[PDB]
């Protein structure tokens, strides 16, 4: 087909557009030069026009999500739709798949990652993307708590187990290499935890920072798009600041060798909020957010997305087993917890982000100075953890936030607890983002970082077409004021493009293609990778309770399959 | 005689996947490692009828027809249905169930599975209270204290033991005598004979018994001096046994789920052991039944947010077992119209539910002759899953195993013919 | 002002009608009131398919009287979630009859089937026959449940009623099954006869009365002694009672159970 | 002559015996970890259509270990 | 509890039975008849036959 | 208190392959001298001779 | 004589079930009612009499047989099948689950037939 969208103010941080009046050209999928006059006009004229949004951080596929699903139908009570054309579903925090896909894209989203995916699980995860909507898609197997990664790196052989990564990336058909409290979630196979980068795990005598640094070294000799994806220990805890720098020290010395794309970091730390506490008890908590905000600006080796709290009821779910019991311990709310033999743990807890309680008032204002005190947006993603911090459909409201000190204000002078004031400094801050920084951190700095910036993440020529129109007119609007007119207009947008197909109407779905599963293809030399792979089947005759012939996703299961190639030989 | 290794049981919710199928011209003829109840399923057993076509009776007397003609009846039927209920769903693979939910909604029925006379109490007991599980493995490798608790393994699980607790494990080397062994059961069952501690309480009591238990963990002395025919000493030793273990899991079955109390049983063993963890790691994983039992509730909870007992009525999804269940459509009388798919009601509902499929339209899915084919108005014959066709299923505590096909079959497979009457049913709106 | 709904012959796949309430009928004629969506299994349809409809209309709810002149034992949600006014059903009820109210009241003549109701937050609900299992419960997964209003059934009602109590009051003058009370947080519940069992079961707080006999307890209840003469939210019982709390396989439990001493010698440790 | 001596009749095909015996889990790691032997491999017995089928007796050391993993006598050592 | 050698006396001349003890069979891996010894000081009403 | 004498008709040594070793405790039940044992791990993820 | 019926699965119901529900295989066992052999004594009967179940839900006739997994006393059992569904409780107390297992019985000897399967679902008035 074609299609070129007319007059609007374009938004393309990756190719130094800020709100130009541009036409853009669409044919067969891909933005070109231009088209025949015979292509169809949209009239973006007095509308945003940015790249479809690139969510590198998100819950939406697999095991740890279908129990949050199954065990709150009172979540799916608050929110059921259904609307012609398309499939029914329901959850507000945790929505069914049909319903995810829906949402992404009523926002102008149109890629979005599952973050924690177990590698004995990765069928479940790929079944669910099937049945999600519209969106491209990736899941992030975890390797953090494996007991191959384990061995091997305590065994010194980093080759070894990058033969195991490249095996496993193939074999769950997995993006990244996803590391959520190393060797702490083993220790919760035991009811136990680890506490600290320096405190290893019963019987595999490696320590998390070991962890940290074999695998970033496993994912630079792999030359995989994406960096290490980093869940820190010690999640949640006063005083945590301190795991959390000293974590992001352990690979800055490794040079990041992509072998496609133009990621130039070497860690991503995700949902740096939980990670930027003070103190050294809940009664003398504060937000360390500044030190965190320092770090990240002085340093270039490193990207950080927040995990912004929105302050409603919601559903938290990780691979972070051992703090989920905990947090069940502290509300009280019904606890799910999944142990996966070799590979990972999780748990999900319900948990409610009242803005009148002090802790959760102080974890919002420890997101926003997160976002305003780091200077560079090319740094930093926006994201809640999906649904951990709060449902995704939840992004228009941080960015009204961030756009806005007088909506930021209001919160804090009216709802709010007075401990945001009192042991944060966003009070302080009247910074505004820009339109242009929003576009960086929705689409940009998530799209180059996950190593799909050729085609993803911006409107110049090459890339893909997936195109968001937003009926906001910036030369007209006051985003500093009219607060609420932004997150409405960000919710629901005029015009979504899916691969040059229209997908959204004036925030109502129209279309429902499938979208791509994007892996990692990658190469290792023979004879390492044919003798892992006979230890690796020698021990699932062992321990596993699978017949190692049964494990691996079957091709079925990526109708749609999206390689990226990591080392070749 | 070609050998097929690496074949997924279609049995029970073990979901072994270490099968050998012997197959002697395009027939499976006999079994390796299978148990003698997994080996049934794979092997035709002599004289047992086999629908090798469709069937539609007129007067009493099935007449055969063609799948076009039989799917055509049958779209007609839940096409003009104000409440037709879409039962069974455990014995097929996951993408047919996935079709199955577009179809429910299509005709605005309610969408059911086995669970809702099975472990339903177990769903909805994890609805209130939460769901502490592991996989197969971790209980292999770590547990040193294993409980099946109103569950017999041995005659409904049977290879369930040898692989979990006889198994040798990385931290538990030495395999059965490495675990202390726990049934709870009122009778002295095979699976009770192989236990080092063996609970044989009042039948209907398990409530009150983990009350005391639960009681007796959080610090409180035991109020009566015996509960549910088990003495008070008995009842805080065995609450040290769980307080000391290094892994404890806690297999549960049909004991507890189908007698008094149903869901709350599960709803108090669940928080038992939840709060076990503050002495002792621990989780639990429930017995469930049908290979691909599990199957039906991931994929129906994905698409629409909820389990089983799903009415799309009114379009958007809505959930209330004990209104919206099989059972409760059938025996209030609610329902005009019944598909069964991979299931037999008719030998396993109660005869109140049997009065009412009685009075209504009857459409069957099934390859074998059941009381439920006595009372079926149209009988439509698959391949079977795990023989003749593949696709997934999911395990008791969750793992997905792709099921695989052994032999070639003339006939359609579960998917095939829902998409067709899919189709139908669309047209005849 | 009345408005009289005469059920014609009630079809054997049920109704939903939660537009029965007056906070629907206020503001509109009687032609109007009989154009109002209900349910019929998969298809929506009129309320004048299945009811007559008389009487005179008002503006506000708190002035509307509805009259169900017949049995509508496969009604269900009649007078989910109004706010005011009255709801009177001369016969039988299906489920969820008072679902989510808020105000006014709601009186059945008949039998009412389960989840009576469900999440109240207030007014009246009395039942003169009896009920279902869920009479006064939360909705599946919901921690939260009933927080105000009473409910009163004359007759029996069965399993788990008060289900996740959380505020209000639910008298039961007849017997009950199993699990009155079942988690319980608060509220009062009040059964004047029998329970088969499990009374209180993993209450949190709360208190629950039986001035019958309880079959069986919980071995998870501490005996605090005997009180006669107790007045509970507003409710005077003369006589004797044991008094328990528990349910403390819950942690930080503070439930209440008073079981009357003349039935219950044999619950006594 | 005491020997091993099965009752296929009386046997549900659970396997308990085949992984307890300890000359099964030497010479299979499949067995020794709870599994069915994939690899093909010699050892005393397995379940085979359905049934414990005794294959190499010679390799029994009569320890009873087998037999007392079997609740119903399905198993036995005794006089051939 | 190091000097305890296990006899069980106390245990048996306690005319309130506050006195308990983990009895066992030795094996060579735990080569000890008892491994704890306990008194309830709720029971004990300290007349000092122990 | 060193009150028991005992004397043994033979002498020798005891070896024992823990690898072969497939932990099935017929050696355990069928000695009468109480020799070999499985000790219990102390610690979670502790291992202990077989 | 009144007996609590306890109800569920067997080896021998399960490889009767996927052998095929019209074999006389699955009447052997599923047809059947185990009791201990001191109940059998107290009510005259023994291995292969036929017997008379009656409940407040309906009445079917089982043979008896001795129970190789020993029942406490009082309690009976019959396999899960359409048999043993006669007489269960049906009610669900609002969960969608049927009480399958220990429900008041009165056994009787009987010189009645037991009905196989075709037979037994013609109760069901198709
Ligand atoms: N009294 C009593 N009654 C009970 C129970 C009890 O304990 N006691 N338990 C209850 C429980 S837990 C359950 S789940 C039910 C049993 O639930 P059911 O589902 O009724 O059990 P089956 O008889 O195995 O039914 C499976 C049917 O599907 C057919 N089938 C096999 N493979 C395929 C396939 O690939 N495709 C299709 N379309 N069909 C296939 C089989 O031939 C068989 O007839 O019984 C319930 N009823
Ligand atoms: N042979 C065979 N195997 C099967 C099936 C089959 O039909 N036949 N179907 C499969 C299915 S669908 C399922 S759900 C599973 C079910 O497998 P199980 O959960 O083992 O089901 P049941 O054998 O019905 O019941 C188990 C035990 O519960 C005990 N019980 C009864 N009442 C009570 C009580 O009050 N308390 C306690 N603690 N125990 C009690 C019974 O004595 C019985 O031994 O089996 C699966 N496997
Ligand atoms: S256990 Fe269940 S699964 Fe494994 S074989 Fe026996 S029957 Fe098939
Ligand atoms: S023998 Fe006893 S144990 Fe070995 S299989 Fe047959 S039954 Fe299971
Ligand atoms: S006796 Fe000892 S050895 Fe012979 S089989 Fe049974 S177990 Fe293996
Ligand atoms: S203490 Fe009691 S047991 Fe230990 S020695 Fe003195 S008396 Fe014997
Ligand atoms: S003092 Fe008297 S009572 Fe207290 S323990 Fe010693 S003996 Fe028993
Ligand atoms: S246990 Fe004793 S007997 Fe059994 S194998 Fe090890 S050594 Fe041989
Ligand atoms: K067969
Ligand atoms: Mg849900
Ligand atoms: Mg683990
Ligand atoms: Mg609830
Ligand atoms: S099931
Ligand atoms: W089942
Ligand atoms: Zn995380
Ligand atoms: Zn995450």
């Amino acid at each position: 087909m074609e299609y070129i969208i007319k007059n609007g103010f374009v938004y393309c941080p990756l190719n130094g557009v800020d709100g130009e009046k541009m036409d853009i050209c669409v044919k067969d999928g891909k933005i070109v030069e231009s088209v025949s006059d015979s292509a169809k006009v949209i009239d973006a004229s007095g509308k945003i026009v940015m790249p479809g949004g690139v969510d590198p951080h998100s819950h939406i596929a697999g095991a740890k999500v279908n129990v949050g699903r199954m065990y709150r139908p009172e979540d799916s009570k608050r929110d059921a739709e259904k609307f012609k054309g398309g499939r029914a579903g329901s959850g507000f925090s945790v929505p069914s798949t049909f319903m995810t896909g829906y949402r992404y894209a009523q926002m102008g989203y149109t890629t979005a990652m599952e973050a924690a995916m177990p590698p004995l699980l990765a069928r479940h995860t790929h079944e669910e993307f099937h049945d999600t909507p519209i969106i491209d898609h990736a899941a992030y197997p975890l390797f953090g708590n494996n007991w191959f990664v384990m061995e091997y790196l305590k065994e010194g052989d980093v080759d070894a187990c990058a033969a195991y990564a490249s095996w496993l990336l193939r074999a769950t058909k997995g993006y990244t290499i996803k590391i959520v409290n190393p060797a702490g979630t083993e220790a919760w196979g035991w009811g136990g935890n680890v506490h600290g980068i320096y405190d290893p795990a019963p019987y595999f005598d490696i320590t998390p920072a070991e962890i940290i640094k074999g695998l970033a070294e496993v994912n630079e000799k792999l030359q995989l798009p994406h960096s290490i994806h980093l869940h820190c220990n010690d999640l949640g805890h006063p005083g945590n600041y301190e795991t959390t720098l000293a974590s992001f020290d352990v690979p800055k010395n490794i040079k990041p060798n992509p072998a496609t794309g133009s990621r130039d970091t070497v860690l991503y730390a995700t949902h740096v909020q939980f990670h930027s506490y003070g103190g050294t008890t809940w009664r003398d908590f504060v937000s360390e957010a500044p030190k965190i905000a320092d770090y990240v600006n002085k340093n270039d080796h490193i990207v950080i997305d927040v995990g912004q709290i929105t302050l409603d009821e919601t559903t938290t779910m990780t691979a972070d087993g051992p703090m989920e019991y905990d947090l069940h311990s502290l509300n009280g709310l019904k606890w799910a917890n999944c142990d996966v033999e070799l590979e990972t743990g999780s748990g999900v807890v319900p948990f409610i982000y009242s803005a009148r309680a002090p802790v959760p008032a102080v974890q919002w204002a420890i997101g926003m100075e997160l976002f305003l005190l780091i200077d560079n947006p090319e740094k930093v993603c926006l994201t809640t953890d999906s649904p951990n911090a709060g449902p995704f459909t939840r992004y228009p409201r941080v960015i009204a936030w961030l756009m806005s000190n007088k909506y930021r204000m209001n919160l804090i002078e009216g709802e709010l607890h007075k401990w945001a004031q009192r042991k944060s400094t966003v009070a302080t801050i009247d910074r505004e983002y820009t339109f242009s920084e929003i576009a960086q951190i929705t689409r940009a700095t998530s799209a180059k970082v996950l190593g799909l910036s050729d085609t993803k993440g911006h409107l110049g020529v090459g890339a893909d077409a997936d195109i968001a129109v937003y009926d906001i007119n910036p030369e007209t609007v006051d985003p500093s004021a009219e607060y609420m007119a932004i997150e409405e207009a960000f919710s629901r947008a005029a015009c979504v493009l899916k691969d040059g197909e229209i997908v959204v109407k004036d925030g109502e779905v129209v279309a429902s293609p499938h979208g791509r599963t994007y892996w990692v293809d990658t190469q290792v030399d023979e004879s390492i990778y044919s003798e892992v792979l006979a230890n690796v089947e020698s021990k699932f005759k062992q321990y596993y309770s699978v017949n190692f012939a049964n494990y691996p996703v079957q091709d079925d299961y990526l109708p749609k399959s999206a390689p990226v190639k990591g080392v070749m030989l | 005689m070609e050998y097929v290794k690496n074949v997924v049981c279609p049995f029970c919710g073990t979901l072994c996947d270490d099968i050998i199928c012997k197959v002697e011209g395009n027939e499976i003829v006999g079994t390796i490692n299978a148990c003698r109840i997994g080996h049934s399923k794979f092997v035709h057993a002599e004289g047992a009828m086999r629908y090798k076509k469709p069937l539609i009776r007129k007067n009493g007397e099935f007449v055969e027809v063609s799948y076009d003609e039989a799917i055509d009846k049958a779209a007609k039927i839940l096409a003009e249905s104000k409440r037709p209920l879409m039962y069974g769903w455990s014995c097929t693979e996951c993408e047919a169930q996935a079709v199955g939910v577009e179809l429910a909604e299509e005709a605005g029925a309610v969408i059911d599975n086995t669970a809702s006379v099975c472990h339903g109490p177990s769903v909805l007991a994890l609805q209130d209270v939460g769901y502490p599980i592991c996989t197969f493995g971790e209980v292999k490798n770590r547990a040193d204290v294993v409980v099946y608790w109103g569950c017999n393994p041995m005659h409904a699980h049977p290879r369930h033991m040898s692989r979990n607790v006889f198994a040798r494990g990385f931290f538990r080397e030495r395999g059965r005598s490495d675990r202390t062994l726990i049934v709870v059961d009122p009778r002295k069952t095979d699976s009770a004979k192989l236990a080092d501690i063996h609970l044989q309480l009042d039948f209907d009591r398990d409530y009150e018994l983990l009350d005391a238990m639960r009681a007796c963990l959080l610090g409180h002395e035991i109020l009566y001096d015996e509960v549910a025919g088990v003495p008070r000493e008995q009842i805080e030793e065995a609450v040290e046994v769980l307080k000391n273990a290094q892994f404890g899991i806690l297999f549960f079955g049909m004991g507890i789920t189908h007698s008094r109390g149903k869901h709350r049983n599960i709803d108090t063993a669940i928080m038992m052991v939840q709060d076990l963890n503050d002495y002792a790691k621990w989780t639990l994983i429930p017995m469930r039944g049908h290979y691909n039992v599990t199957g039906f509730n991931q994929v129906c909870t994905w698409e629409s947010g909820y389990p089983y007992c799903v009415d799309f009525s009114g379009g958007e999804p809505r959930y209330n077992p004990g209104e919206t269940g099989a059972n409760d459509l059938l025996q209030n009388r609610e329902a005009d119209a019944m598909m069964v798919i991979a299931s037999d009601p008719g030998a396993h509902f109660p005869q109140r539910a049997l009065e009412r499929m009685a009075e209504i339209p009857v459409i069957a899915i099934e390859p074998h002759r059941t009381p439920t084919t006595e009372m079926a108005d149209i009988i439509i014959p698959p391949a079977i899953v795990g023989m003749e066709a593949e696709g997934t299923a999911y395990r008791m505590e969750g793992v997905p195993i792709r099921m695989k096909k052994v032999v070639d079959s003339d006939l359609l497979s579960d998917r095939e013919i829902l998409e067709r009457l899919l189709e139908k049913v669309r047209e005849y709106k | 002002s009345e408005i009289i709904l005469t059920p014609k012959e009630q079809p054997e796949v049920p109704l939903e009608a939660p537009n029965i309430k007056p906070d629907v009928f206020a503001g509109k004629s009687i032609e109007e009131i009989k154009n109002i969506q209900i349910m019929h299994g998969n298809e929506v349809v009129k309320l004048g398919d299945f009811f007559e409809v008389s009487g005179e209309p008002a503006d506000a709810p708190e002035d509307i009287k509805i009259i169900i002149d017949g049995d509508v034992y496969n009604t269900k949600r009649i007078g989910q979630e109004m706010t005011a006014g009255e709801i009177i059903v001369r016969g039988n009820v299906n489920m969820y009859v008072g679902a989510g109210m808020k105000g006014g009241k709601i009186t059945v003549e008949g039998n009412a089937g389960s989840w009576a109701g469900q999440d109240m937050r207030g007014g009246e609900i009395e039942i003169l026959g009896d009920a279902g299992d869920y009479v006064g419960s939360s909705y599946r997964g919901d921690w939260r449940g009933m927080s105000g209003g009473t409910i009163t059934v004359h007759g029996n009602a069965d399993n788990e009623i008060g289900e996740y109590m959380n505020g209000g009051k639910i008298i039961i003058k007849g017997d009950v099954n199993i699990m009155p009370g079942i988690h319980m947080n608060n509220g009062l519940i009040i059964i004047e006869g029998n329970v088969v069992a499990r009374a209180g079961g993993e209450m949190a707080g709360g208190t629950i009365v039986v001035k019958g006999m309880m079959q069986e307890f919980l071995a998870g209840f501490k005996y605090l002694g005997v009180e006669k003469d107790i007045e509970v939210d507003g409710e005077e019982l003369p006589g004797a009672f044991y008094k328990f709390e528990g349910d403390h396989a819950i942690k930080g439990a503070k439930g209440i159970v008073y079981a009357a001493v003349g039935c219950n010698g044999h619950i006594a440790p | 002559a005491i020997g091993l001596k099965a009752y296929p009749e009386l046997c549900h095909g659970c396997g308990n015996c085949v992984i307890a015996c300890p000359v099964n889990a030497l010479r299979s790691p499949e067995v020794a970890g709870g599994k069915g032997p994939t690899d093909d491999v010699e050892i005393i017995m397995i379940v085979e259509d359905g049934v414990v089928n005794i294959k190499n007796p010679d390799l029994c050391g009569k320890c009873g270990t087998c037999v007392e993993s079997c609740p119903v006598d399905a198993i036995r050592l005794e006089e051939l | 509890k190091d000097t305890c050698i296990y006899c069980g006396m106390c245990e048996e001349m306690c005319p309130v039975d506050a006195i308990e003890i983990d009895h066992q069979t030795p094996s060579s891996a735990s080569p000890v008849v008892a491994t704890d010894i306990r008194v309830d000081e709720d029971k004990c009403v300290h007349c000092g036959i122990c | 208190v060193d009150a028991a004498t005992v004397t043994k008709p033979f002498e020798g040594e005891l070896i024992i392959d823990q690898d072969t070793c497939q932990a099935c405790e017929t050696c355990v039940m069928v000695c009468p001298c109480n020799v070999l044992s499985f000790p219990k791990p102390e610690k979670p993820g502790e291992k202990t001779t077989k | 004589m009144r007996v609590i019926l306890n109800t569920g699965r067997t080896i021998w119901q399960g490889q009767a079930i996927e052998s095929g529900k019209d074999l006389k295989m699955y009447v052997d066992a599923a047809a059947i009612i185990q009791m201990n052999p001191e109940m059998m004594k107290q009510l005259g009967i023994a291995e292969g009499d036929n017997v008379k179940v009656i409940s407040e839900y309906g009445d079917v006739v089982v043979k008896a047989v001795e129970a190789k997994e020993p029942l406490p006393e009082g309690m009976v059992y019959i396999p899960m099948g359409p048999w043993a569904n006669r007489v269960i409780r049906p009610y669900t107390d609002s969960t969608a689950t049927p009480s399958f297992k220990n429900i008041p019985v009165e056994i009787i000897p009987t010189d009645e037939e037991v009905l196989d399967m075709p037979t037994l679902m013609k109760v069901y008035g198709k």
